[PDB]
């Protein structure tokens, strides 16, 4: 909802801005772990808002896509000029130095609008304090890893589309992941599924998913550090 | 790099010595005159705030009563030696029923004019001009941070003392008279400062056989400023 | 040459770390201080409650013999080191000798340990610049300020912290000599002073004063608030 | 909106029924005779044969060839390496014409003389006076030189402190000069690519050596190369190669001939002595602070261009600026000039000159680093 | 020969394709038969671990 | 198999190229170190295999390579960086020099102005067989040059080059021909007359221009 | 060559070791001190409450200092360990020198001070460790501080450690109560404030840790209190939770 | 609304944008071109009424210019028009107008002029007297003949104006305005940023009179990549290019130099020097009153009650800038939109006050040494 009133407003309503006459956000930094759903949220929000989706990492295919990678990336201008519902989304000082420059002409020394850059990532703070000047970057919007009841959502997406056992339980699964990605759920159901055909079976039993958890468990273990 | 107090230059000393004579160069001049009449001495006290008290700024202090100071540079570092060197000169009275002679006394100074120590703190930066009258009448002295004293004629230190001491030469002779040499001396001083020659920017420091006492003139100093 | 160690200059003879001592210095929290002819007083600012906690323990100004009123700047706890160290000092020339202990003297310890403490190898110097407001000598009103470097130094006003060349500025452009000798004057002087804060809040003045012969007096942000009052009346004079 | 919308709409009006209201033998015939002209593509020789012309050469690009000339040729000037013309279908050459010099080195030949006269580097009369030495006096009479059988010096090496005269003397010499100066930077040999400035520095002296008795300046010889490092991690390698290769194609095995190279840098400590020992380099002038009423002189020069009060002496400020360098001298001199267009007047006054002193003296040369502290005073 | 580099000079990339054919096409799938390698160096330290 | 020509660099190397080169009437060939290392990839095997070509084809062959070290470099293993078409090239003339199909008709001469860039394979043993280092003049071969680049001027003889080259310390032929020919330029500033003594000794005077009077502390 | 800083301002002149001291102190359990003016509280978290444990020891954040006062910790153990047996050294030293207890803020700031010498010089690892300090006098009563590794302390009535209670200390803000000096009403807001801000499900007791320091007549007694009425302090609160959903 | 006077007069706009034999010998040049008019590159210049030209793949030819076009427009380095049959020089070519110029030439005079100011006067005064003075009606240089300030520099706190102040210069312009960022200027590749400079600034000499403004030109000094190859010592030798180029030789001309940093003390001395840039230029916060001009032009074009003081947002925070009452305003605005009315109340100003200064109005972790 914080995205559709900083992003969708500027796209579905212009004249309640200018109504009032006020500047439109421009630059929202999006921050939290990884598997958060960082970049299945922003292509959402661009699909259901019609925008141009654009990714522009760190390649020279990029750069020979955007120019030739003759001199710089602002012919990015170009092409979201050209496409100006235009939402672009990039990666964890190099990608952060292009979005700085980027971001030094595209801030009042431009066209018209709907042009928006956003960046979802974790450490907020290597990035600079002068990219942090609250007239460039507005909203900061944090990514909560997901609680009990919300792998158990993530459990029911990444779960309910697949061929399950007549007889079976997610909550007690959703209480079995002690804090997981949006994509980790997965390789529960798919890896569960996996598991259901090496017994020859299309069902996913409830075992499936205890040698499943049991699978991404792997990635936290080892005790005996208790200090802090 | 930048070896300090424990690497010679491949070619000469200290870098750090030399950078203690830079550092002089930084302090506000100051002129003292041998005249066999009695030895004068003047400083530019460079008075900033009309908040600045300019009594409460001290250059010439009085070592012995026939014997008055002058630094450059390191204030409190200066006034150490100023303590000390009067319980030196109060230890030869102490032990012997009379006054070092001033040259014993930049002698005792000069001592640890290079005794730094930070095993076995810091060198100083500080240049000194000493005014006295010894057994052989009236003495100007000159010492520097390393230690190389040297008796001086007329000495001038601090900021623009190429000019100072230039002109310098071209004004002095061996018979010079006293307030020819103070008049002389204010000449050069105006010369060689900024701001309008008043009460405020100097102090004077007059030494004679029969004016052993009273290393100073009081406000017919603002007498002499007017006699130009 | 480099920001490191206080031992060595740089190639035109500098000492950055005194410098940077001086930051700290600059940054900290603003406090005034006048002699008045017989009632000098002073003020700090910025007391800044957060509404959980007690502020007795946070006050800033303090004495050392009841001839004379402590301030300072930068940080709190290497000044309360210094202010510690000088009750030591003090009480120890008091023992020593059974005069007031005079403000040249204590500064002069102060800046001095100060000195050879940043002589002195691997020790972090203090970065805070004191004001030492006593009126000994048959009641002569004096204050002194003190420097990262250790120089101690007398003023007629002080103002220290954020804006300091500001407030300064304001008292070149108020130091008026009728100010003193008319100690209600000074009261207003002071008022003058908290009222050219740089946030001038109102509640966060804490003020105060000696009569040269009194003891250390706390006001009260009532009267200060009455003094607020006449400083609005006196600018609707002004009007 | 009505009177901004309503005065568009009545300019757009304007336009609409506007839009609506709208519905040599120079040399032809010469050109017509070049129809019957031919495309002549020049081409690349590699060697001859012998007793017979019997040519062996590349287009540039396509293949290698055996021809045969046109006979309205000069038949021994038809020499290895030489860019000639050649005919599309006969393959036969007509004219050897000089061959590629280099795409953008061409363009740092200067083609013009700038008016730095020598009386404009007042104060540096000895530097003038060696200068004038070593370039002019052997390019325009060697009288005395040869006359004797001595030679004059090939190189000359300057530097100073930044704000001397290099760029004047360097200038002053091209409006006097007699021959084709050229310019370099040394950051020309900034490329990208390997031994490229080697190729650069062929064809630098390659041009040097096609026109007789010119001009090279060398300017900022500090990217040229410092000295000759070692480390475990091939640092400095394009610019030692290039320098190496500067020193070799400089002097040595045929050296340069009728041409001079001045120097210039600012610091003259880190250079290798290859370049340092003389033959390459031989006096090695250099520039000092103006310490004297050199500076009054030029005062003079910065103050004979402009109408200013005839009762002001330059004495005064030059005691006040021990320490200036003639750019300094400049601002102060056309500054205390802006003063005076400050003002409604046409004469500059000492007065202004007095602001130009203190303004520039004070607020930018201790106002660049802050004090913000005694501790000295 | 070489070892690696780190994307440095553009030539040394055919370098690495051309050591590389050395690479691939001394062991294959292919093997070679009485292909007998002799090599020889002044410092085989700076030699390819995949050598 | 080689001779090495290194030491320091205002001895005089092109000397004996150019006087080895003047008096032999063999095939004389010269070299430059940068010239061989080219902008695209593998054209300096081209230039010095052609080289040895030519040369190998001209039987009695002298080639003299000036800057030996500017190719010759000692090199490293290490990541992120290098520079090895230096080596590359370096490789070519090191084998297409020595070891595999040996020749009898190379005739090697070096010169430059350091040592220890080059790599212990480069000599070893006879890369370059003699290891010619080349002195200073000590005192004798001072005068001794100075004569000889004096022997062109006219001279008032009233000069002992001996005066000249005992005061002058560590010069080289360079600086006693810059002493000559400034001497000749002194001789000028008056114009009139030949070479007097004072002109020499004015002329040492601008050689000996250390003029570091930084004579502080030691009074 | 092997020098860290240990005693040096950062380059433009800020400080290093203070930081990430704090970023140390931010990483661990949570304590509070609360209002109360008949005695004072203090509420903690356990640490490492894995199973096989034995939990003889009874105090494990508490130290009970010398007759009146003790003090939750935050930081490293040990090292804490060393600066409570130093502490107790001191202020029985100074029971010693008047054979009075300590007035408590001579002690606090010695305290800083001890850990401040390690800030200024003798640049080795300073005590990354802020820790409570509850306790009466003669001259205030109950008091509350809160040591820094600075040389800094507080005398606060609601405290504040790190990530885990930020917040709280804004629950301590917006559910500021002032005036009571019920201690049971304060277990029901401690049981909120470790109830939203400690993630332990339905707040086990075997997470948490309470225990108080009353007046008693001159004895000033230390209630170091044992788990059944924390469990009863766990079905009442849940019981105002209850209460809470009476509105739903 | 008015919607249909503005969609009116663009459609008129853009069909009138839309809406863009008799001479024989004309047709006889037309002739004298053939139909497939081939383009090429010129070499060198031959006097002879032919030169050498350069094909795409390299065939170079000796061809004749056809004479009516001027052949003082031909250039080494242009690109020509050819035949086929003769291969003759067709014409002259109107020239490649490069990603340089559609990039950095800005055409646009950007936004508000020296309205849009707050605590200015002084230092518009500056640039007026010394860039607009030596633009505008540079006779008093006739009255004395005495040379104009070169170069300035801005410096002071981030969002101070000096975007504000370029684009106002950038407004109120007759000359060529180019904007260069500073951080542009180190790449992956050796030699490359003084090829940046020769280029940059031959392209800023060859059109007209210009003015070049650089900003952030610390970003060199202060800045390390691994994007980077060689390193300090290309960088060294890019400040080199820069520095030959900024005070190089032969008449260097009306290009005005303008430059903005924030911080000043990292920079070289050998560049604050005058000769090179004379008007160095101080940039303070200014004054606490002409905020209320910041809040008089930020809210001038917008509904709003009275419902405020602007001593209320004067007495709240030290520094100042458009920066910092932009976001008031918008930040409000946010607030007011939030609470979907117009006619912005106090409140709005209250939380978005708080929320703007607190937003970076704070410093390090608290307690410190306050
Ligand atoms: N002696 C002088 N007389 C007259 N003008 C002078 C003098 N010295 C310097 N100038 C002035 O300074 C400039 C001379 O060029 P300059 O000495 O700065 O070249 P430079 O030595 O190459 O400096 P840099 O190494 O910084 O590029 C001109 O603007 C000129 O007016
Ligand atoms: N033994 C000598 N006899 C005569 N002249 C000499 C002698 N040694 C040196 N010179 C003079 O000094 C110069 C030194 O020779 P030159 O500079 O051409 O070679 P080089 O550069 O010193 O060799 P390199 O620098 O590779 O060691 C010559 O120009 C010559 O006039």
């Amino acid at each position: 909802k914080e995205i559709k009133e900083v992003i969708e407003l500027p796209v579905k309503h212009p004249e309640l801005f200018e109504a009032l006459g006020i500047a439109q956000p421009k630059g929202v930094l999006l921050y939290g772990p990884p598997g958060t759903g960082k970049t299945l949220l922003a292509r959402a929000v661009a699909h259901h808002t019609d925008c141009t989706f654009i990714r522009v990492s760190g390649s020279e295919l990029v750069q020979k896509f955007i120019g030739e990678g003759a001199r710089m990336v602002r012919e990015l201008f170009v092409m979201a000029r050209e496409h100006a519902p235009s939402i672009i989304f990039m990666d964890e000082s190099e990608v952060q130095r292009t979005m700085l420059e980027l971001l030094n002409q595209l801030d009042g020394f431009e066209a018209t609008k709907n042009i928006k850059v956003i960046m979802a990532t974790n450490r907020i703070d290597i990035l600079d304090s002068a990219l942090l000047r609250p007239g460039r970057i507005d909203r900061k919007i944090e990514f909560p890893p997901p609680n009990e009841e919300a792998r158990l959502d993530i459990l029911k997406i990444h779960s309910r589309k697949m061929n399950l056992t007549r007889g079976i339980n997610l909550r007690k699964i959703a209480e079995l992941m002690p804090g997981a990605s949006g994509a980790e759920v997965k390789g529960v159901c798919t890896e569960a599924g996996m598991y259901a055909l090496r017994e020859r079976r299309v069902h996913v039993t409830q075992e499936d998913f205890e040698m499943a958890v049991a699978k991404v468990m792997q990635k936290d273990s080892e005790k005996n550090m208790s200090i802090k | 790099y930048d070896r300090g107090v424990n690497t010679f230059s491949p070619e000469g000393r200290l870098f750090q010595v030399e950078y203690a004579i830079e550092a002089i160069k930084l302090g506000s001049t100051a002129i003292g005159i041998q005249t066999s009449e009695g030895v004068c001495l003047a400083v530019e006290k460079r008075i900033t705030s009309p908040l600045m008290e300019p009594s409460s700024i001290e250059k010439i202090v009085e070592i012995d009563a026939h014997i008055g100071c002058a630094m450059s540079g390191l204030i409190a570092d200066a006034k150490t030696l100023i303590d000390k060197a009067r319980v030196e000169t109060q230890n030869h009275w102490f032990t012997y029923n009379e006054t070092m002679t001033v040259e014993s006394v930049t002698q005792a100074v000069s001592n640890l004019a290079l005794q730094f120590g930070e095993e076995d703190s810091r060198p100083f930066g500080v240049a000194l001009l000493f005014g006295g009258v010894d057994e052989k009448g009236p003495q100007l002295f000159h010492m520097d941070p390393s230690g190389t004293f040297v008796q001086c004629d007329a000495r001038a230190i601090g900021s623009a003392s190429e000019g100072a001491q230039s002109s310098l030469q071209e004004v002095y002779h061996k018979s010079m008279t006293l307030k020819e040499a103070i008049k002389s001396s204010l000449i050069i001083l105006k010369q060689v400062m900024e701001e309008k020659l008043n009460a405020t920017n100097i102090e004077l420091a007059t030494v004679q056989p029969g004016q052993n006492f009273h290393m100073f003139t009081k406000e017919e100093l603002e007498e002499v400023i007017k006699d130009i | 040459s480099y920001d490191r160690a206080i031992t060595v200059f740089s190639p035109d003879g500098h000492l950055f770390q005194v410098e940077y001592a001086q930051e700290a210095v600059k940054k900290g929290s603003t406090a005034v201080g006048v002699r008045g002819r017989d009632i000098v007083v002073l003020g700090v600012e910025k007391k800044s409650v957060a509404k959980l906690q007690d502020e007795r323990t946070v006050r800033k100004i303090c004495a050392l013999d009841d001839n004379v009123c402590m301030a300072f700047a930068g940080l709190t706890a290497d000044a309360r080191i210094v202010i510690n160290r000088a009750r030591v000092e003090c009480q120890s020339h008091r023992l020593t000798v059974e005069d007031p202990v005079t403000v040249e003297y204590i500064t002069r310890y102060i800046a001095s340990l100060k000195q050879r403490y940043t002589q002195s190898n691997g020790r972090r110097p203090f970065g805070i610049s004191a004001l030492i407001v006593g009126f000994d000598f048959d009641g002569t009103p004096r204050l002194y300020q003190t420097d990262p470097s250790g120089t101690y130094h007398a003023w007629k006003a002080n103002a220290i912290g954020r804006g300091a060349k500001s407030v300064r500025e304001f008292l070149e452009k108020n130091y008026t000599d009728e100010a003193i000798e008319t100690d209600d004057l000074t009261i207003k002087l002071v008022i003058k002073a908290l009222l050219e804060v740089v946030q001038s809040g109102g509640k966060n003045i804490e003020l105060a004063v000696m009569r040269r012969d009194q003891s250390l007096k706390i006001l009260n942000p009532e009267e200060i608030e009455k003094y607020v009052a006449e400083i609005e009346k006196e600018k609707e004079e002004n009007e | 909106d009505d009177i901004q919308q309503l005065l568009k709409k009545i300019n757009e009006l304007t336009g609409i029924k506007e839009s609506d209201t709208g519905l040599l033998a120079a040399d032809k015939q010469t050109l017509q005779s070049e129809q019957p002209l031919q495309v002549a593509r020049c081409t690349k020789i590699i060697n001859a044969d012998s007793e017979d012309p019997k040519y062996i050469i590349n287009v540039k690009q396509f293949a290698k060839f055996v021809v045969d000339l046109s006979d309205q040729v000069a038949p021994t000037d038809i020499e290895e390496g030489m860019r000639v013309g050649v005919d599309r279908n006969k393959y036969q050459i007509h004219i050897p014409l000089p061959p590629k010099i280099d795409p953008t080195v061409t363009m740092m030949q200067v083609e013009e003389k700038p008016d730095v006269t020598y009386s404009d580097v007042g104060g540096c009369k000895e530097q003038i006076e060696k200068l004038r030495e070593v370039v002019e006096t052997p390019l325009l009479h060697p009288e005395r030189f040869v006359n004797l059988g001595i030679e004059p010096p090939k190189g000359v090496l300057l530097f100073g402190p930044p704000g001397t005269g290099k760029t004047l003397c360097a200038r002053a010499v091209a409006n006097r000069t007699d021959a084709c100066f050229i310019r370099v930077i040394g950051s020309e040999l900034v490329q990208k690519y390997v031994g490229e400035g080697a190729r650069m520095v062929r064809e630098l002296f390659e041009m040097a050596r096609t026109k007789k008795a010119c001009l090279i300046f060398f300017d900022e010889i500090d990217a040229i190369g410092g000295a000759r490092f070692d480390d475990g991690a091939g640092g400095d390698n394009e610019v030692q190669r290039t320098m190496l290769e500067l020193i070799n194609q400089l002097d040595g095995f045929d050296p340069r001939g009728n041409i001079k190279v001045l120097m210039a840098t600012n610091r003259p400590d880190t250079l290798d002595p290859a370049l340092m020992r003389p033959g390459r380099l031989d006096r090695k002038i250099e520039f000092s602070l103006p310490d004297l009423e050199g500076r009054t002189h030029i005062f003079k020069i910065h103050a004979r261009s402009m109408s200013v009060e005839r009762d002001i002496r330059f004495e005064l400020l030059a005691r006040l600026c021990p320490n200036s360098t003639g750019a300094e001298i400049r601002s102060v001199c056309t500054e205390a000039g802006m003063f005076a267009i400050r003002a409604r007047r046409k004469i500059a006054t000492e007065k202004d000159f007095l602001e130009a002193v203190n303004k520039v003296i004070k607020s930018y040369a201790k106002f660049s680093a802050t004090p913000r502290y005694m501790t000295y005073n | 020969g070489g070892r690696r580099f780190s994307e440095g000079t553009s030539a040394d990339r055919e370098i690495q394709r051309t050591l590389m054919e050395l690479l691939n096409q001394m062991d294959g799938f292919d093997t070679l038969h009485r292909v007998k390698m002799i090599m020889a160096t002044n410092r085989p330290d700076t030699l390819d671990p995949a050598l | 198999k080689g001779v090495l020509m290194y030491g320091p660099p205002g001895t005089g190397k092109t000397l004996l190229a150019r006087a080895c080169a003047a008096q032999t009437k063999a095939t004389f060939l010269k070299l430059a170190g940068p010239q061989l290392v080219q902008m695209f990839i593998g054209d300096g095997a081209k230039l010095v295999r052609d080289a040895f070509a030519l040369a190998k084809e001209k039987a009695p062959s002298i080639i003299f390579i000036d800057e030996l070290d500017a190719i010759g470099t000692k090199r490293f293993d290490s990541e992120k960086a290098g520079d090895r078409e230096v080596q590359r090239t370096m490789l070519e003339l090191l084998n297409q020099l020595d070891g595999f199909q040996p020749n009898t008709q190379v005739k090697v001469i070096a010169a430059t102005n350091r040592v220890d860039i080059l790599d212990p394979a480069l000599l070893r043993s006879g890369r370059l067989d003699r290891k010619i280092e080349f002195p200073m003049p000590n005192e004798e071969a001072r005068a001794r040059i100075m004569q000889i680049h004096s022997r062109k001027m006219n001279v008032s003889p009233d000069v002992n080059y001996e005066e000249l080259a005992r005061c002058t310390d560590d010069f080289n032929g360079a600086q006693c021909k810059a002493v000559c020919v400034e001497a000749g330029m002194i001789a000028l500033r008056r114009g009139a007359t030949e070479l007097t003594h004072e002109d020499y000794m004015e002329g040492i005077l601008e050689v000996q221009a250390k003029k570091k009077a930084n004579l502080q502390y030691y009074a | 060559r092997y020098d860290s800083r240990t005693t040096i301002f950062s380059p433009e002149g800020r400080l290093y070791q203070v930081e990430y001291a704090m970023e140390a102190i931010g990483h661990a359990g949570t304590c509070l001190g609360i209002l109360a003016n008949d005695g004072v509280l203090l509420a903690a978290e356990r640490r490492n409450i894995h199973k096989l444990l034995d939990e003889v020891f009874f105090s494990e954040k508490i130290y009970k200092l010398n007759e009146d006062m003790a003090c939750s910790v935050a930081g490293i153990t040990s090292d804490a360990n060393v600066l409570t047996n130093e502490l107790r050294l001191i202020a029985q030293r100074y029971l010693l020198q008047y054979q009075e207890p300590i007035p408590c803020e001579q002690l606090v700031t010695a305290l800083c001070d001890i850990k401040q010498a390690y800030t200024q010089f003798g640049g080795k690892r300073p005590f990354g460790v802020s820790l409570l300090y509850i306790g009466w006098d003669k001259h205030y009563g109950f008091q509350l501080y809160q040591s820094d590794p600075s040389g800094n302390y507080g005398g606060w009535k609601a405290t504040c450690i790190g990530n885990n209670s930020a917040a709280a200390v804004s629950m301590l803000k917006q559910d500021y109560k002032e005036g009571e000096m019920t201690l049971k009403s304060a277990l029901a807001l401690a049981i909120k404030v470790l109830n939203k801000t400690m993630d332990v499900s339905k707040l086990s007791a075997e997470k948490v840790e309470i225990a108080t320091l009353t007046r008693e007549n001159g004895k000033t007694v230390i209630r170091v209190l044992k788990q059944k009425e924390v469990e009863q302090l766990i079905k009442k609160h849940e019981e105002e939770e209850a209460k809470a959903e009476r509105e739903k | 609304l008015e919607r249909i006077k503005d969609y009116l007069l663009m459609e008129e706009e853009f069909i009138r944008n839309q809406e863009q034999k008799q001479e024989e010998e004309r047709s006889k040049v037309d002739d004298l071109r053939g139909t497939p008019m081939s383009v090429g590159t010129l070499e060198e210049i031959i006097d002879d009424n032919h030169a050498i030209v350069s094909t795409s793949v390299g065939s170079e030819h000796y061809v004749s210019i056809l004479s009516f076009v001027d052949k003082d427009l031909l250039e080494p380095g242009c690109s020509v028009l050819l035949n086929h049959k003769v291969h003759a020089v067709i014409g002259v070519l109107m020239d490649d107008t490069d990603p340089l110029v559609t990039v950095m030439k800005v055409e646009k005079a950007p936004q508000e002029t020296y309205a849009d100011i707050g605590g200015l006067d002084n230092q518009i005064q500056e640039i007026k007297e010394s860039v607009e003075l030596p633009l505008t009606h540079p006779e008093y240089y006739e009255e004395m003949g005495i040379k104009p300030p070169k170069g300035v520099i801005l410096y002071g706190p981030p969002g101070t104006g000096k975007t504000l102040l370029a684009k106002a210069v950038a407004n109120q312009t007759s000359a060529t305005f180019l904007r260069v960022v500073g951080s542009e200027l180190i790449q992956k590749y050796l030699g490359d940023g003084p090829k940046l400079v020769r280029e940059l600034f031959r392209v800023a000499e060859e059109h007209a009179p210009s003015i070049v403004f650089i900003d952030e030109i610390d970003a060199i000094g202060t800045k390390r990549y691994d994007s980077n190859s060689g390193g300090e010592r290309e960088i060294q030798r890019t400040m080199l290019e820069l520095l030959n180029q900024l005070d190089g030789f032969d008449s260097r001309g009306d290009v005005k130099v303008i430059m903005a940093t924030n911080r000043i003390e990292t920079l070289d001395p050998a560049l604050i020097r005058p000769g090179r840039i004379d008007r160095k230029i101080e940039f303070p916060l200014p004054d606490e009153k002409t905020k209320k001009r910041i809040f008089q032009i930020h809210t001038s074009r917008m509904t709003l009650a009275d419902d405020v003081t602007l001593d209320d947002l004067i007495m709240a925070k030290d520094d100042l800038s458009g920066a910092d009452i932009k976001a008031i305003c918008t930040e409000a605005g946010l607030m007011a939109l939030r609470e979907r009315r117009m006619k912005v109340t106090n409140e709005d100003f209250k939380k978005s006050k708080e929320n703007v200064l607190y937003k970076k109005q704070e410093g390090t972790p608290e307690g410190l040494y306050l």
